[PDB]
């Protein structure tokens, strides 16, 4: 009974209707309304400078020509009838390779509205490009971007607008962070112009600002770093005729700091310039050859000025530690700081 | 240490249902295969049944329809539900497990094996 | 309201399977590029990724029109609809375009029958690197398209005013490399099918230095330097001497292991290993200097007093003109 | 007979509009979900999500599908299924899945007289849970699944697990190389969105993970390097070079074991219980060679007291390290 | 007028024709034949407990419904003909992610026989699973299985089976082993029932039998154990003097032998249980721990009772190497013969 | 002139059966293949397959599609080939491939007045390969592409190389960073499977792997290793704790180079040449070591003996190692 009427609107509205023209054409500029549901912000890769994010996108605009009349004030539905409209052809202008989920079905849904306007909603895995600048790694602060806008259709043709208040247009889950190494301090959202060749565009753009987390770096790289250099200080409190065992204390932390070094280096993206761990490890390195050269010196008066050599010694187990400490005092307040 | 003990058997009057099972000890049997076999008295082993972990069944091509294979996983169990018995059906039931090296129907390829249950059918 | 009609008549008695003009002049194709960005180069493979905008321009008489309308501004839905040209890239291993949240392409049509039809793309491209001269290489790579199937008696392509076009290059994903500039050009290929016309864009590539020379080029040096230290020093025989041979060659060695981790594993010598190599020759010719000056010290007056001073003399020089070669043949020569 | 078939289910599919649910624009449809789990497999920290393959039936009542005169139920081909009207069910929390092709698409289309409509599909997907490792090796997760219409609510459709707790079957023979599946659970609720509510149903399962792989392949080779550095005590004070380079090659080997550690495991950018023992047998390794440092730098002056403070050693090193191991096995196990 | 007469035939036969109804619905059973030809058995992968296989799949059944009279009496068509026609929904129960080739057309291949029958071959590549034993590793032995039946047709409604004897129904070709670390011995082939909600279906099975080739794990693992073994007990010839030789060599071939076992668990999956290469290596390591136990021994011992020393020293010369080469003839006399 | 264009073509395919081949029931159609080789990359061992990338193309004659009054070749937009009937190629040790589709699908159409057809397909394809790895790296290896029809017999197709032993090109300008392409070589033939004869053409490489990369890699670093373990020899037996660091860091540098080369290459457990000249290194550092133990263990009771085995042990342990890297360097090369 009912779903007869309902199927005779739906088989007169697309009577004499093309898809391939916007709505007012001709006569208004399209407007579309766009909101964003972040379901889980996604993994954060450092060696490719980009990030996935989960995310439902919903439009809404006004077509007049689905206008229809009948006892149900609102229809929704699945995809048969959705393909067969016309629906703005957004595009993610940083986005790189990203995937419509089809799982069971077409995450899409369509819904008319009497007066004929949709709402058009999809699930996707957005996957775009966030330019980093890893001077100040690891604790190093970063704003992603995601900027989106009509491909064919010039701000003369449609224009995007965000439903609500801007901050309000785009909605974060409290459970949807998974960022393992970044923290998610908040977002802004902006709207403006582009221009090209073909013409000008609208495009719209949101900003995540994220800051990364030192504790793991701290723990792997930062602690074994200032342990291998308190063993390169250890050999000060060895005597002077046990040249193995000095010999051996010099050349173990030599190996560790390179294994240390190496080890630091091969993690972070091929950035041809230093990071503030780079600098940590080369005054690392720094100190524990100066450690060496002191033993080269302790080792050269010894047996023409004994109470020379005894002083480097007696010097160098005050000197080499409260340097160091120096060191660490002015890098972590410089950096924490910024 | 891992023991397969075998339950039920019995005497029965050439009919009926009979259902011998057989529950495992020491070792949990999921991703092996539980079958069951038949010794008539001097004569030979014979295979029967068996059910591997994704629950597909195999039987001998002389118990087909009759004999019918279960297992319970959760129990780390195996049952057969012996129906239509005959005077021949009398000998004495195995409880086996095993990979299945080399065929799951031969029984040179089970590792464990269990005490037997002499099943008597008298008609 | 009457663009439709205006679609509907111009589809009307269309053949998409035949090409403009099939039977009296080659189809003319002007293109343009617009280069988002250029990804990262992937040595170990010979490859490297680009982002682009492609747009090409022709004319078909099968679309004329009269209207108040200029211009028909189209999305996709008409492109599986009209003659498209068979543009392919001849070098790219893998490439494809971008459909979220739609197909990325616009089709505009002028009345006089001109039209004007653009897409994304992202290519993965060949481009072999010659890393003889690491880290002072230099390399230019190409991308080359053409047609699959119209040879140049039926498609031929002309670059536009504008050809290719870049926006922000600081935001690039280069890091090894730093991008100089770019060329465009134009040539017919035979092949077994016919000759084509193919249209090339080579990129200009240097790798920059600053990161190579502070961490290998300069450590050496001092390294290599504080050893010749040692040379006034080896008079003593002395235990202390003997060390600091030993922790130069230490730290040689550290040199050389970060020294051999910032380049893909080519099977020839580069001119980094060339340097590490010597460095650790001249260490090594240091130490086996030691061990005949300490067998030497008994009879050192006679001849060994002389070598040690010939040492002190001929190893400065040696080095000064083993680095003068050096920076000549690869600043001057290579 | 065939013909009469052919005829009916043409009969049938004139006319149907595949865009309205059934009984579109009065009450909702109800849905009723069965999953028969294959196989859980690749359990991965690192990526933080799982893999799962299972059978996905959905069973509804849709009044235009019903058929008389054949007593029978009707299994069709499965191409049939794109002349049908489904639901729009997906995963919420499903970053990869697709349905089995081979030899042919792994779906299945039956039909019963009365209108019931059973649809079935052979699905591996892979799932992102979080995984809360403070605790690990010596920690429990809680994985779940997240099953939604995505563009229907509560007035158009309905969600119920078919069969009550028995819906979901397969999960006892389930074996994985380093967790053992503990419970599962199913939860039927409801979501408030922005656009409206939603029906969901949950599968949730609890795993928690073997040990004997870290104990024979972790914390083992660190109780051992540990007692070895304790033979340095048992070596005369005299011998400068052997224990210098024993207790600085037990803690290379140390730092060489947590660097490869730190190179395997996932970056999990805070303390678990693994870091903590690590840490600990290197603070023993470390305080056994600083008493070395300084017995060696008073052997000279006082060889008895340095050789009372190694007899005193021999015994406190190997008592507060059971004293460690007793205090973390307490708070960990 | 050949060719419009087999055209005729071919627009005459699909005339009535639902692809949607299997050959005699609601009259009899579909019998399938099926056999199967191995082109290629390719890597096993222990890791995923998987592997993968190149088979041409062949399929037999009866249709009264192609019937045909005409002057040949074999119909080879196009792929295009072959999607008109109902065909059984074959599945692997036991497959992971397959693959059917369609370079540079779909690989399938359907034949009409005048008498109604059809035959259906198609090239596939398989991904299966094969639960693995890892007990007796490196000496193990397994029986990868690979099920297939109907997916959506029961018992009632579709059978299976071979077209040959069993035996000779799986044909493998002459250079089909592509297996690095495995040796294929050959394959049983079965027919059994499975039972799901949905029904009762048919499953045909063929299970592989392997045995692991162990001469990697000889020169990867077996050897530098023994080797190092070996050196330890050498420690042993070293005089007593020689305290700083004896204890960085027996220091160091305990490192050698931790770096071994570290080595060592890469190779295999993670399981909870221990292997025969568990037992092995723990032997190994500690006899290499009991030689630095006796020389901490010998070293305490010495200069206070230097007799007591000396016997312990020349007793260990002995006992070692005799308790290690008992250990390795009972180790390879356990394992090899299983 | 392009109307009758248009009608020419639409009289070609009105009435084109797809479902038949041509001649179909009597002779069997003729296909000549060329192919060009555009690049070859990424020779997996570890996998053991290759990488190919092609323009492949294949020459038939249709008389249905003959046409007259047209002197052209009529080139067509390549979507003509879903109307048209072409050969039923595949590759049989292909494993995974795919064709570009980048600005469109990277295929070709074109027709000749007389009837012919011309087929074109840009392919990238990873072919499988067996590997003899018994003398790596000083191996050469031999991969192959088969190219066979899936469903005609030689009852109805027969293949060819279009062109004689030109039909292959662009071998020459292949640049392998690891391989030198020794030859190429095309072969015909008819494989019997069980559904009747099957025709196949193959075309084969053989390449020589270079050697100069695993020279500088490989051999020197072992060689040198072993020559350092000499320097023990003219040392002071009374200072053992020197010549026992050089014995024992020498055998740990050789064990770690040869386990870490045998994990980075493939799993291929048998005997290659790599691994005998790392054991024959690894035997003379441990003979070299046993020595040493052997004169520690005599020094005291025989000083002279142990001097001459020194000595001797500087001339025996040089030309022995010499008369193995002979023997080596002659029994391989
Ligand atoms: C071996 O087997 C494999 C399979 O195992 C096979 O690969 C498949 O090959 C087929 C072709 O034979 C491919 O199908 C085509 O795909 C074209 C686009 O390809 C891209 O998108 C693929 C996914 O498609 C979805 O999304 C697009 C939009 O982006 C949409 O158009 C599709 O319909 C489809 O949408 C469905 O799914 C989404 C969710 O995902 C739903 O939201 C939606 O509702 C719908 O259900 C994607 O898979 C592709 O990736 C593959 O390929 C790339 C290389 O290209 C590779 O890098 C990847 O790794 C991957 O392999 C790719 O991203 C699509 O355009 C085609 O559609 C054409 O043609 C069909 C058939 O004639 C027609 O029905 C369509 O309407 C359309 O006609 C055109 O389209 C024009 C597009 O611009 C348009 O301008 C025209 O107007 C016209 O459109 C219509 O026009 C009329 C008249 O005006 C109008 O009335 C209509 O409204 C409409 O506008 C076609 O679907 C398939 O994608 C391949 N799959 C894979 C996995 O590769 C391979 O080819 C085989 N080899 C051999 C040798 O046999
Ligand atoms: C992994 O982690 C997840 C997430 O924590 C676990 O999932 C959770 O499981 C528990 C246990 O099953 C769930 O609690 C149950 O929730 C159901 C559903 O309640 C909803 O529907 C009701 C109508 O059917 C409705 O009344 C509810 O609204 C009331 O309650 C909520 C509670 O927050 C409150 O906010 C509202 O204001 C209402 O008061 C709600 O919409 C519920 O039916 C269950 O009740 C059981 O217990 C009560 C006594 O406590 C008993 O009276 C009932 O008869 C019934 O036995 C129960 O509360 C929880 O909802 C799940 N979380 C999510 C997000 O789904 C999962 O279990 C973990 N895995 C494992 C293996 O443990
Ligand atoms: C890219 O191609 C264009 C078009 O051929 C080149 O532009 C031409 O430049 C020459 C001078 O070198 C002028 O005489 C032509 O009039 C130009 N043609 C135009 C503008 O359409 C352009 O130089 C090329 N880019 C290079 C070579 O880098
Ligand atoms: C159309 O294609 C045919 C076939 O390739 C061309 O005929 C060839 O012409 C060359 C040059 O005269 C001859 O050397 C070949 O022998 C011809 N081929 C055959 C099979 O006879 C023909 O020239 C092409 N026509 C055009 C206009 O390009």
């Amino acid at each position: 009974d009912n779903t007869t009427v309902f199927t005779r609107i739906l088989d007169r509205l697309l009577d004499g209707y093309d898809n391939r023209l916007r709505p007012g054409l001709g006569e208004r500029v399209t407007e579309v309304k766009t909101d964003i549901f972040v379901t889980s912000f996604g993994p954060v890769s450092d060696h490719d400078m980009e990030y996935t994010i989960d995310v439902f996108f919903r439009q809404s605009w006004k077509d007049e020509r689905l206008k229809f009349k009948g006892p149900m004030t609102v229809l929704r539905l699945n995809n048969l009838m959705a393909s067969k409209i016309w629906t703005p052809d957004t595009f993610f202008h940083n986005g790189k390779k990203s995937v419509a989920h089809n799982m069971t079905m077409p995450n899409k849904l369509l819904r008319i509205t009497e007066d004929g306007t949709l709402l058009y909603t999809m699930r996707l895995t957005v996957r775009a490009e966030c330019p980093m600048h890893l001077e100040d790694f690891p604790m190093d602060a970063h704003a992603c971007p995601l900027k989106f806008g009509s491909y064919a259709y010039t701000r003369a043709e449609v224009v995007y607008e965000w439903t609500r208040e801007p901050a309000r247009s785009v909605v974060v889950a409290e459970d949807g962070s998974r960022l393992n190494q970044y923290d998610l301090l908040g977002q802004t959202v902006d709207s403006g112009i582009v221009q090209s060749s073909t013409g000008e565009y609208v495009v719209m753009t949101t900003h995540f600002h994220l800051k990364r987390k030192i504790g793991y770096f701290v723990i792997q790289t930062y602690l074994p770093c200032i342990m291998t250099v308190i063993l390169s200080q250890v050999s000060f409190w060895l005597n002077r005729e046990s040249v193995p065992a000095r010999t051996v204390f010099g050349v173990t932390t030599v190996l560790t700091m390179t294994t240390l070094s190496i080890s630091a280096r091969n993690s972070l993206p091929k950035v041809a310039y230093a990071t503030a761990m780079d600098w940590f490890i080369a005054v690392c390195y720094a100190f524990v050859f100066s450690a060496l050269i002191e033993f080269a010196t302790v080792n050269y008066f010894t047996k023409s000025q004994p109470a020379r050599a005894a002083k480097i010694d007696r010097l160098s187990r005050i000197a080499f530690p409260l340097l160091f400490g120096i060191f660490n005092l002015v890098y972590w307040a410089t950096y924490l700081n910024r | 240490q891992v023991q397969l003990q075998e339950s039920g058997g019995g005497l029965v009057q050439a009919g009926g249902s009979l259902r011998v099972s057989c529950a495992a000890s020491g070792r949990t049997f999921t991703t092996y295969i539980m079958a069951w076999f038949r010794q008539a008295p001097g004569k030979e082993r014979e295979f029967l049944a068996a059910m591997d972990q994704g629950r597909i069944q195999y039987y001998g091509d002389s118990v087909r329809g009759r004999f019918t294979i279960s297992r319970d996983y959760a129990k780390n169990s195996v049952d057969l539900q012996l129906d239509g018995l005959r005077p021949e059906d009398t000998a004495v039931y195995y409880c086996a497990a095993g990979a299945g090296f080399w065929g799951l129907r031969t029984a040179s390829s089970y590792h464990y094996w269990g005490q037997g249950t002499q099943v008597t059918v008298s008609s | 309201g009457d663009v439709t009609v205006i679609l509907n008549n111009l589809l009307e008695g269309y053949d998409n399977k035949l090409r403009p003009d099939i039977g009296v002049k080659p189809t003319l194709i002007h293109t343009d590029m617009y280069v988002n960005s250029i990804g990262p180069v992937n040595a170990i493979n010979m490859e490297y990724t680009i982002d682009i905008f492609f747009a090409q321009t022709w004319y078909d008489r099968r679309l004329k029109f009269n209207s108040t309308i200029k211009v028909l501004r189209l999305n996709s839905n008409m492109v599986g609809k009209i003659w498209i040209p068979d543009t392919f890239f001849r070098n790219s291993k893998k490439a494809d375009a971008h459909w979220i949240t739609t197909p990325n392409r616009m089709l505009r049509i002028w009345n006089d029958g001109r039209v004007l039809y653009t897409l994304r793309l992202t290519i993965d491209a060949e481009c072999q690197l010659q890393l003889h001269n690491f880290p002072m290489d230099e390399h230019s790579c190409p991308l080359e398209f053409s047609s699959y199937g119209y040879p140049r008696e039926e498609i031929v392509y002309q670059w536009k005013r504008s050809s290719v076009e870049v926006g922000d290059t600081r935001s690039w994903r280069l890091y090894q490399f730093s991008f100089v500039g770019l060329r465009n050009t134009t040539e017919v290929v035979k092949t077994t099918s016919g000759d084509y016309v193919v249209m090339s864009v080579y990129f200009d590539l240097s790798r920059r230095m600053g990161y190579f020379t502070i961490q290998t080029y300069i450590p050496c040096t001092l390294i290599v330097v504080l050893s010749w230290v040692s040379f006034w020093i080896n008079k003593d025989a002395v235990p202390a001497r003997t060390s600091l041979g030993i922790t130069t060659v230490l730290t040689m060695t550290t040199l050389s292991t970060i020294a051999r981790k910032s380049l893909p594993k080519v099977s020839y010598v580069t001119a980094m290993d060339l340097f590490v190599s010597v460095c650790f020759i001249f260490v090594f010719s240091a130490l086996v200097e030691y061990g005949t000056l300490h067998y030497f010290v008994s009879s050192q007056p006679a001849r060994a007093a002389k070598m040690d001073s010939y040492a002190r003399i001929f190893f400065p020089t040696a080095f000064c003109l083993f680095n003068l070669v050096y920076w000549v043949s690869y600043l001057y020569l290579g | 007979n065939m013909s009469f078939v052919k005829e009916t289910v043409d009969k049938l599919l004139k006319g149907y509009d595949i865009r309205l649910r059934p009984d579109f624009g009065g009450p909702p449809v109800c849905v009723g979900m069965n999953i028969d789990i294959a196989s859980i497999d690749m359990v991965s920290e690192v990526n933080m999500d799982y893999t799962l393959t299972m059978y996905f039936q959905q069973y509804w009542r849709d009044k235009r599908l019903a058929y008389s005169g054949i007593p029978l139920n009707l299994t069709l081909d499965n191409r049939v299924a794109d002349q049908l009207w489904v639901p729009d069910t997906y995963f919420l929390n499903d970053k990869k899945s697709f349905v089995h092709g081979v030899t042919v698409k792994n779906r299945m289309i039956r039909l019963h007289p009365d209108g019931t409509v059973l649809y079935g599909l052979r699905i591996t997907t892979t799932a992102a849970c979080m995984m809360d490792l403070r605790r690990y090796p010596l920690d429990e997760q809680n994985c779940t699944l997240e099953i939604e219409s995505y563009g229907y609510t509560t007035d158009d459709i309905e969600f119920y697990w078919r069969g009550g707790d028995k819906a979901v079957t397969g999960v006892e023979r389930i074996e994985l190389p380093q967790f053992s599946i503990v419970e599962h659970r199913l939860v039927s609720r409801n979501v408030v969105f922005a656009t409206g509510a939603y029906p969901r149903l949950s599968l949730s399962f609890r795993l928690k993970r073997n040990i004997g792989y870290f104990i024979l392949q972790t914390y083992m080779p660190s109780i051992l390097i540990t007692i070895l550095s304790w033979v340095s005590f048992w070596i005369n004070y005299d011998a400068s070079a052997a224990r210098v380079a024993l207790g600085i090659t037990t803690v290379l080997t140390m730092t060489t074991i947590n660097t490869h550690l730190r190179e395997t495991l996932p970056k999990i950018p805070y303390v678990k219980a693994i870091d903590m023992y690590l840490m600990g047998c290197f603070v023993f390794v470390f305080l056994a060679l600083l008493e070395y440092a300084f017995v060696n730098y008073i052997f000279f002056s006082q060889p008895a007291r340095a050789a009372a403070i190694d007899r005193w050693s021999r015994i406190v090193f190997p008592f507060t390290f059971s004293l460690f191991n007793l205090v973390y096995w307490l708070y960990y196990v």
